[PDB]
């Protein structure tokens, strides 16, 4: 009786999930972090290319792309949403538009569809990941990100999208090692299987001794000489895991701090 | 000069104005701008226009006389003018004035729809006006903050949206766009209104025909394009890239009939619904007539032993192409004094040389090979025709040699009269002549780079001035030797009196 | 006794210079332009790399460093004496200051110095003049663009400065081919010379026929088969001069766009 009832919380929020008791959870996350109020546990942490799919897989058109009319009425009703700030919506809906607005070929209804993608995508998954690694580095506990900038396309999803939400998990799970299941129906290739034996040692490796490096060695294996180094907020070096892997730095900074620094600030202290 | 002085220009205003610097009239009325002009001699008046040749509001309008008159104004005879004012004694004199015709259009209203929780329609009001508008919404009563209004970027003005975030149940009423000029030259305020209901959808279409569609020429093709869908009744529309639909083809109206169809009219037919909600649905079909065209073959001699020419101990290559809509259906066929091939004559489909093109090689060339060599393109149970090209190989064939005959080098012509180029090719076969030019990069008198004939002629109806220059002949690398083009060059002079 | 009176202007502007008459300048240049008010020449116009060397060059520490105290302060002078707008001038500071803002190794202060010498860099030459070149090719003027990234750095000049205001003047004019000169000190190179050349060809092909590329050939020349092609809004093809020159697209689009769309945006209409 209590399961079937139709309870519809605010949109991107939550109604029944986990609640600041004080007890369990001693205060707001965010304080928590902010003033190190935690202990110092190894950290791993990352997000996908293409998180957001669903964000804008709803309002594409039979061409594939995203009208300058919708992509306005995306972000409005994502301003709204998050930001239900009475005074001030608007200059922040102008902002975040410019900010996500690709000024070489800005006329291109596809390109509009992926900047609006990356939009959600930098809100509810970059940015505060970002802000979680900064936080546990900064207060001494070691930390690791990753970005997945891969996946395996099945029919289902559309030719154009990204790794999106969960893509990581068959990897992680060794899926691809026991060929296409009931669950995960995608004909994974060679490089699947090759990509998930390295995101399982990498995985492992952390299990067992805290470094994804040890003690077991990537063994053609592109990340036969790709060491994972730990995360900074100096350096954010990340790993990029993909076909092509390599150690980066700073990802997507520009855009995270949009988010992190320059919003906070639009709200008028 | 003692009493001789520079001109002076003044503009003043006439005719219909309403209400500095700028004559502001509405749009249908009649401009009357008058130059007032002193000085000795008594100078010339000219109005003129000063606008981007290639762009909005632009007229090549140079009118002598100390009145401009525009009747029945228009927005884009609205722009600068200047007043130039002249007699020879000093520096001209010029005044400017700005036209700055006003007016109103009749505005436009659609509507969009839209976790979980609360659903929202977004009503967009869009109206061309100078001035720049004022919009007002009203539910049967003026609508504020109280849902969210305001003008989104990549819009200058011309643009507001009505936002309900959460449609409840009242909200389900007639909304009206009432935008106003500021009743400025005496322009009415203008509405246009929607019924909001909770039936209220975008359009939906539903095509009777593939999403390719292929067809013989002749054949009577006709698409039903159904609506599946619409609140208010979508309005359904067909249109053909390249070009317009007709000849040959009606528009009932949904129901697209093409009667005898030629192969011209391949390419796109898109259905469109609009109904000012949402996004319009398109279907879209293309529709590929069958064709085959332009069937040539090439001879290439040995190209590793670098020869240009049939020599017994080379290999010996013979192609084929021909021109066709379903290209990846053609099916080449190679007959030899009848139709045989394994051993020394073998069968390649796909080389370098153009897309889909079959070619023999005849490895060690021999006295038994010298024979007309027959390629025969198909398609596969088409009632088209089969399109064919003979190549006779013996030892009379040879590459081509190209020259100009006699003294025709310079061939000099009056102007206006038609001209004809000549040059003489040699070889068999003979290619056909690709004539160019050299001296600059232009086109021809049939409007491309380059012509094609057989008879080594290139002729002129009526040779320009603008043709006098150097011309380029040489082979064809198809129908004959596929070998470095031979080249040779003519001069035109089109004389033309002093 | 009229030119030795102290007559200041206002920052960034001028007291005595070209006024809006009505007779010889009609109206103000932006509206002429924005509504097509002027005839259809043929233009070239391009602005250089680091044109605001001097608007830093004195708040520059020892260290060739700009503070973020001092980034602070220039753009509060930048943003009041601009944008003298009362009401918002916060938002504006705190929005420029974050996209002039390098995230990826923002704690830099020589990294500061360059993004700063930017930021005026493109506000006084670089928005200007892509906004005339877009608005001239827009309403039919054959336009041409190039940013000029090269010079020759003397004694007398920061190491660290790129190509500055009035720096392309000595190319433009075939110095280099007469070696030093006393107004133009600078051991001009071979490539200087070279560049001259190519520059004064291509000025001068315009002035023939109004090609830069017509009639005299490019003739190691690392112009050779370097077309310049014309520029319009929509690929905003524009010309990079430099030792390794080639036709780019859309210069700065992302910093131009901001002062041109955003930011009049920010004004409250
Ligand atoms: C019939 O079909 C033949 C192809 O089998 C056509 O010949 C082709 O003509 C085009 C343009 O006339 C040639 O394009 C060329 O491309 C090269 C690229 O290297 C370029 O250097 C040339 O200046 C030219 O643009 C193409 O090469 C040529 N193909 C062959 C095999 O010769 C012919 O024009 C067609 N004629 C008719 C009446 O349909
Ligand atoms: C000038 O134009 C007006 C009307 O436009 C006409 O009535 C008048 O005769 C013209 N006179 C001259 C000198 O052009
Ligand atoms: C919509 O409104 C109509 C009233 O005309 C009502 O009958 C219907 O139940 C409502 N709901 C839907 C889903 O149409
Ligand atoms: C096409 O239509 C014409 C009359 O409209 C008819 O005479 C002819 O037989 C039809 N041909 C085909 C192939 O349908
Ligand atoms: C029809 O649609 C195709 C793409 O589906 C497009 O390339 C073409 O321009 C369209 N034609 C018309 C007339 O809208
Ligand atoms: C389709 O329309 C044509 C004329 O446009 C008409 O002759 C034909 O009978 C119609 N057929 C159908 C099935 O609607
Ligand atoms: C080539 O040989 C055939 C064999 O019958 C003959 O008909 C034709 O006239 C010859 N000449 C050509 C094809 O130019």
């Amino acid at each position: 009786e209590l399961v079937d009832q139709d309870i519809q919380p605010a949109r991107y929020h939550i109604a029944f999930g986990p609640v600041i008791d004080g007890d369990v959870i001693p205060d707001d996350p965010q304080i928590l972090m902010e003033q190190g109020e935690f202990l110092n546990y190894d950290i791993m942490l990352g997000v996908n290319q293409g998180e957001g799919l669903k964000f804008v897989e709803n309002i594409v058109d039979s061409d594939d792309g995203i009208s300058a009319s919708d992509f306005d009425f995306a972000v409005s009703n994502f301003v709204d949403n998050l930001y239900g700030y009475p005074e001030g919506k608007d200059v922040l809906r102008e902002t975040i538009k410019f900010m996500y607005t690709d000024w070489a070929d800005r006329h291109n209804p596809e390109t509009r569809r992926k900047t609006l993608l990356a939009l959600f995508t930098d809100h509810q998954w970059v940015a505060p990941a970002v802000a979680t690694a900064d936080l546990h580095s900064n207060f001494g506990s070691p930390t690791y990100f990753y970005a997945f900038y891969h996946h395996c396309q099945t029919d289902q999803v559309p030719a154009w999208a990204d790794a999106a939400h969960g893509d990581e998990v068959p990897y992680v799970l060794g899926i691809p090692m026991i060929g296409p299941t009931e669950l995960f129906p995608c004909n994974f290739s060679k490089n699947d299987v090759m990509l998930s034996a390295v995101v399982m040692t990498y995985w492992t490796n952390f299990a067992k001794t805290g470094d994804p490096n040890q003690p077991v060695p990537q063994d053609p294996n592109r990340f036969e000489e790709v060491a994972w180094t730990r995360y900074s907020q100096k350096d954010q070096l990340y790993l990029h895991i993909g076909l092509k892997p390599r150690v980066k730095e700073h990802y997507r900074a520009n855009k995270v701090n949009l988010w992190l620094e320059l919003v906070p600030h639009l709200h008028n202290l | 000069q003692g009493v001789y002085a520079p001109a002076q220009a003044q503009i003043i205003h006439a005719g219909q104005a309403c209400v500095e610097r700028v004559y502001t009239i509405r749009e249908g009325d009649t401009l009357v701008l008058q130059c007032l002009v002193t000085g000795h001699p008594r100078p010339q008046v000219r109005w003129t226009k000063t606008a981007g040749s290639a762009s909005d509001k632009f007229q090549e309008t140079s009118v002598l006389n100390e009145t401009l008159r525009i009747e029945k104004i228009q927005r884009l005879q609205g722009g600068r003018y200047y007043c130039k004012a002249e007699n020879g004694v000093g520096v001209p004199a010029i005044k400017s004035i700005r036209v700055d015709v006003q007016y109103l259009d009749e505005p436009v209203l659609t509507v969009h729809q839209t976790f979980y929780q609360e659903k929202t329609v977004f009503l967009r009001c869009t109206v061309n006006s100078n001035p720049p508008a004022r919009f007002i919404w009203k539910r049967g009563a003026e609508t504020l903050s109280h849902v969210d209004i305001y003008e989104p970027l990549y819009t200058q003005g011309e643009t507001k949206v009505l936002k309900l975030k959460n449609l409840r149940p009242q909200d389900y009423a007639s909304y009206t766009c009432q935008v106003s000029v500021r009743n400025v030259c005496s322009i009415p305020d203008k509405s246009i209104t929607f019924q909001l209901t909770n039936t209220t959808a975008p359009p939906a279409l539903k095509l009777s025909v593939n999403e390719t569609l292929v067809v013989n020429p002749g054949d009577n093709v006709t698409m039903q394009c159904s609506l599946t869908g619409g609140d208010p009744q979508p309005e359904v529309l067909w249109s053909h890239s390249p070009g317009p639909l007709p000849p040959n083809s009606l528009v009932q109206g949904g129901n697209l009939t093409i009667w005898r169809i030629r192969v011209e009219d391949s390419g796109y037919y898109n259905c469109t619904a609009i109904n000012n909600v949402g996004n319009p649905a398109k279907k879209t079909v293309n529709l590929l007539v069958r064709s085959m065209k332009n069937a040539t073959f090439q001879i290439t001699p040995d190209v590793i032993k670098e020869s240009e020419t049939i020599q017994l101990g080379q290999d010996l290559k013979l192609s084929c192409h021909v021109d066709a809509v379903p290209q990846e259906k053609v099916v080449y066929s190679w007959y030899k004094n009848g139709k045989p091939s394994d051993r020394l004559l073998i069968t390649r489909n796909d080389p370098e040389l153009p897309p889909v093109t079959c070619s023999l090689e005849i490895i060690d060339l021999r006295f038994s090979d010298y024979g007309t060599y027959l390629c025969v393109a198909t398609f596969q149970g088409a009632p088209i025709p089969d399109l064919s090209v003979e190549v006779n190989i013996s030892s009379e064939t040879v590459p081509p040699t190209i020259s100009v005959p006699k003294g025709q080098s310079t061939i000099t012509v009056r102007e206006g009269s038609r001209a004809e180029l000549q040059c003489e090719v040699r070889g068999k076969p003979k290619p056909p002549i690709i004539w160019s030019r050299v001296d600059k990069e232009t086109p021809m008198p049939s409007g491309t780079m380059t012509v094609e004939t057989y008879d080594g002629k290139l002729r002129l109806e009526s040779v320009s001035r603008d043709m006098s220059g150097t011309y380029k002949c040489q082979t064809a690398r198809y129908n004959g030797f596929n070998i470095r083009p031979r080249e040779a060059l003519v001069q035109l002079n089109v004389q033309f009196p002093p």
